[PDB]
């Protein structure tokens, strides 16, 4: 809903419901959209990604033995005409500034069959780390690849998530860990503590995925190939999906397309950022601050205007630090904030175990043929026959964070980092 | 800004709760239903019984909206089997045309000679705005749309199971009275148009259902369905009738000014445009007697004697009548007279009755010589003269009323063009009617003598409403005062508003209506019901009394089943 009540807000987030409201608003976001689409698709690498995106069709529902029919289709106003899309891009929902990408179906997406993938994509405000602002379509392709998972069905089950941080702001122990997604696909730093030979931390998941892949593979190959109940665009379709494995997904991730597009990136904690870096968000004219090659003059030397919306943004701080003296008086006080991320009271590294027997074993998507699925004829409207139940019914989900208090005789860091800041312009340092 | 009947000239109308009763007392409305949609591998049933349909708001025009509850049905969505709520329910939209059908009504105030013609609904039928849910609120918004396909596969289908017949109507049919073929229709439409009420519901009262059709071969080049929807509101009557002022003034006024003997056949033009009844010619009112002892003609200019309808009201007006009074002197006179016609509650019977309404104008011109050179001795004529148009007849009256009367008289003067002007307002008449000394029991008896004298006119009257120039100069050659004459002429058009007050030569049959307007006789007389009848023997609904009656831009009457 464009509008949620104030509790319900998340934290960090910029709520507007006006915003994508009138027809022009409507055509920029379009126009941009497109712009960064091209953007992507000029560098060969994007290009192999859309290209595997726009052939990742997911598997079709065998209703009857040699009945197929798709999970991928949106249908008309009046329902008498059904489009084949992979992929619907849309603009972001209650917050404005929270990109994501979420499943057509849960389940569906699970076990290897795939679903649609719906994108929340803010392609006009962009923020500013440390000495460059981040490029959007580097967050765009970050969702492309999270609808990847999606499109493969080998989205994670919810409960698998490695550690990410150590919440040492509080006085008790609690480790905020990262989803399995976020971390596989976000790079940084912290992918190359987990990305090591041997791995030591492996999951259940990293094997019954390629299983079942291997297995939606083979019902491909035996039923669906020699099958002329459905066009052969599905069969091509499908062919070029299973042509490329789940390897090749897991090690797609945003360090390998910041060094193939030349992108600046976060790359420390990258996505637990919400509570080191208070971001402040500016706006980009995609006919006078971007073209096909990323920010016009460079990721620095670029010049954008700040947005309007940085005072609208909602700061309900995970701590709030109160500096006191002998008598109690309050002296100082200072917000601490958090990072969206799960945090679990029981220390991750205390009950893992390690395998003891495992069996350990190129360009990340090198087997995706750009030419072979261009030549590929769409699917027309008069050969899509729908599956009722392909859809999850949508639920919005929002984030409650809790607020607490702590009283210290000796300042912290946040102390002096805001006393070290004024709005007056007569400054005696 | 009025009721406009758009080019028709009858109306019959109802409420959308009446016409729903009808088909509830009909029940030629299918109750079970099997909706079934197929299409891209997928199957969609909704089998069950559908409850009374109702006729409710959305309708306008041509449109015609029905709302079809369901009493209960079972829904299966590719083996998703559902059982929808108490509470569903499904708006159609269907058309209505007269189609030929074999006769099965009858008329007894007609010959039977037409040709009968039902309502029916046209070969299809849409829906617009249904609800179906289930008992548990699990169905989908997809899942309804693809329903509502089905419902609408099924109505296209089975649109033959409704044999329901909205109306009957016979179509050149000659009526068993010759003179009221008017109230036979001959080219015939229907018309509808809802309106909502505050509380945004569907007003079964309000809203009405009409059939309009033109009569007497009057042709319609623009067959439009639109209906006014305050026809009904003002009524507040289940039932309504409504007949064009056109056909009020071109069939009913010009026999009133034909058989008032001022004008003859071949001297009478009508104009619908300015909805006027006058005279083309020249013509003669009457004999005037004034104080000189000399019969003089009353001649009327063209254009003049006018018959019209204005403020809701029967208006009758003389001009320039004009003659030689006395000693070289002209002066002109002016009228103006408001009629009403009402309904009257006599005996427990509607009667239609035409009754005075407010006061005349009155509007006198003459010459400022004749004023400063004679004004005391033609005050005389003058006065024998004016006092037969206010008292009915010409006779003298004291010198001290005169003198009271002549104060306001010189009072009213005025000098507009070079010329004298008085004018006589409403006030002044009743007046003048309280001054005059005559009680109404006089006048009861002018109106007896007129009201028989008229009876004889009739008589003189032929078949066409006219009377031979012979007889009427063998009538008219007899002395009589002018005001006595008006008050004739009076009497013979209010005896020709039989035909909108009774249904059914003519000349004896007025003399029946004269003998009930003099002596309260209806006992031949059903009143308004054979009006009524006529409005119901060719507009026959699947079965009333009539309360109300009045003229709003149309003469319509109002009645409750």
């Amino acid at each position: 809903s464009l509008n949620i009540n104030e509790d319900q807000k998340s934290d960090g987030g910029i709520y507007d419901s006006n915003f994508l409201l009138t027809n022009d608003e409507k055509d920029e976001f379009l126009q941009a959209t497109v712009k960064i689409l091209q953007r992507i698709n000029n560098n060969v690498i994007g290009a192999k990604l859309l290209s595997l995106i726009s052939t990742a069709i997911p598997f079709p529902y065998e209703y009857k033995p040699g009945d197929y029919r798709q999970t991928n289709y949106l249908v008309s106003k009046d329902n008498q005409h059904y489009y084949t899309a992979n992929l619907v891009i849309f603009g972001p929902g209650t917050n404005i500034v929270e990109n994501n990408a979420v499943y057509y179906k849960k389940e569906d997406s699970e076990n290897g069959m795939g679903t649609m993938s719906e994108i929340w994509f803010q392609p006009f405000l962009t923020y500013k780390y440390d000495q460059f602002y981040v490029d959007p379509a580097l967050e765009l392709i970050k969702c492309l690849i999270k609808s990847l998972y999606y499109l493969y069905g080998i989205k994670p089950s919810d409960d698998l998530s490695i550690p990410y941080r150590l919440r040492s702001e509080f006085n008790s122990l609690e480790y905020s860990e990262l989803d399995m997604v976020d971390f596989l696909i976000s790079g940084g730093t912290d992918y190359k503590l987990l990305n090591t030979n041997p791995y030591w931390f492996t999951d259940n998941y990293f094997i019954n995925a390629p299983k079942n892949f291997e297995k939606y593979k083979n019902d491909y190959e035996t039923k669906i190939k020699n099958n002329n109940d459905i066009a052969n665009s599905i069969k091509l379709y499908l062919e070029q999906k299973f042509k490329t494995n789940v390897q090749d997904i897991w090690e797609l991730n945003l360090s390998y397309f910041s060094t193939e597009f030349e992108i600046m990136m976060p790359e420390i904690f990258n996505n637990a950022l919400n509570h080191y870096h208070r971001k402040e968000y500016y706006v980009i004219d995609y006919f006078k601050n971007y073209n096909i090659n990323g920010f016009i003059n460079g990721q620095i030397k670029t010049i954008l205007l700040l947005s309007k919306y940085n005072k609208n943004i909602i700061n309900k701080p995970e701590l709030i630090v109160n500096l006191i003296n002998e008598n109690n008086s309050v002296l100082m006080k200072s917000n601490i904030y958090g990072d969206g991320l799960k945090g679990t009271i029981g220390n991750f590294y205390a009950v893992y175990k390690i395998p003891y027997n495992i069996g350990d074993e190129d360009s990340c998507l090198d087997n995706v043929d750009i030419k072979e699925i261009d030549n590929i004829p769409p699917i027309n409207d008069a050969d899509i026959y729908p599956y009722r139940k392909n859809c999850d019914p949508f639920t919005p989900v929002y984030n409650i964070t809790e607020t607490k208090e702590i009283n210290t005789t000796i300042p912290f860091p946040v102390n002096y980092l805001q006393a070290q800041v004024t709005n007056s312009n007569d400054i005696n340092l | 800004g009025d009721l406009s009947l758009l080019g028709w000239n009858t109306e019959n109308s109802v409420s959308f709760r009446t016409m729903n009763e009808f088909i509830k007392k009909d029940n030629l409305y299918p109750k079970d239903f099997k909706a079934v949609y197929s299409y891209r591998k997928m199957t969609f049933t909704a089998t069950g019984t559908f409850d009374s349909w109702e006729m409710t708001t959305g309708a306008d025009g041509r449109n015609i909206r029905f709302k079809c509850p369901i009493k209960y049905a079972v829904y299966d969505l590719d083996g998703d089997v559902f059982n929808s709520s108490t509470e569903n329910f499904l708006l159609i939209q269907v058309d209505l045309t007269y189609f030929d059908s074999k006769t099965t009504i009858n008329d007894p105030t007609g010959e039977n000679d037409g040709k009968q013609f039902n309502l029916k609904i046209k070969t299809n039928v849409l829906i617009v705005t249904y609800n179906l849910t289930d008992t548990d609120g699990s169905m989908s918004s997809e899942d309804k749309d693809f329903l509502s396909l089905a419902f609408r596969n099924w109505f296209n289908e089975n649109i033959q199971q409704f044999e329901q017949i909205f109306a009957y109507i016979l179509l050149d049919e000659t009526a068993k009275i010759p003179e009221y073929q008017w109230l036979k229709p001959t080219q015939i439409s229907y018309g509808s148009a809802s309106v909502e009420t505050a509380n945004d519901e569907p007003d079964l009262d309000a809203s009405i259902f009409s059939a309009m059709s033109m009569v007497e071969n009057n042709t319609n080049s623009t067959p439009s369905h639109a209906v006014d929807n305050r026809m009904l509101q003002l009524t507040k009557t289940q039932a309504a009738f409504g007949i064009s002022f056109p056909l009020f003034i071109e069939h009913f006024l010009k026999q009133a000014l034909l058989s008032s003997q001022f004008i003859s056949v071949d001297d009478i033009v009508a104009d619908i445009n300015t909805l006027t009844i006058t005279n083309n010619k020249q013509i003669i009112f009457g004999k005037v007697e004034n104080s000189d002892g000399k019969n003089v003609d009353s001649s009327l200019k063209p254009g003049k004697l006018k018959l019209s309808l204005q403020n809701n009201l029967i208006v009758l007006e003389l001009f320039d009548l004009t003659w030689e009074q006395g000693r070289g002197v002209t002066g002109h006179f002016d009228f103006r007279q408001e009629y009403e016609l009402a309904l009257e509650s006599k005996s427990g019977k509607q009667i239609p009755i035409l009754k005075v309404h407010d006061e005349p104008e009155i509007e006198y011109y003459v010459e400022e010589a004749q004023w400063k050179t004679n004004e005391d001795m033609i005050v005389s004529a003058v006065v024998g003269t004016v006092f037969s148009m206010i008292l009915g007849a010409s006779m003298k009256l004291a010198g001290s009323a005169l003198s009271k009367a002549g104060k306001l008289i010189r009072s009213k003067a005025t000098t507009i063009k070079g010329r004298k002007k008085i004018y006589i307002n409403r006030s002044n008449v009743r007046q003048l009617r309280k001054d005059s000394g005559a009680t109404e029991i006089e006048l009861e008896r002018i109106n007896r003598r007129n009201s028989s004298i008229a009876a004889e006119d009739a008589r003189l009257i032929s078949n066409n409403g006219t009377t031979s120039i012979q007889t009427l100069g063998d009538m008219k050659k007899k002395p009589m005062s002018t005001g006595q004459r008006i008050a004739i002429g009076a009497k013979k058009i209010a005896g020709t508003a039989v035909m909108f007050g009774a249904v059914g030569n003519f000349g004896e049959m007025l003399i029946n209506y004269i003998n009930a307007m003099e002596n309260n006789d209806y006992s031949a007389i059903p009143g308004i019901n054979s009006f009524m009848q006529q409005c119901i023997g060719a507009m026959q609904w699947p079965d009333l009394k009539v309360t109300f009656g009045k003229l709003q831009g149309i003469y319509l009457l109002g009645g409750t089943l």
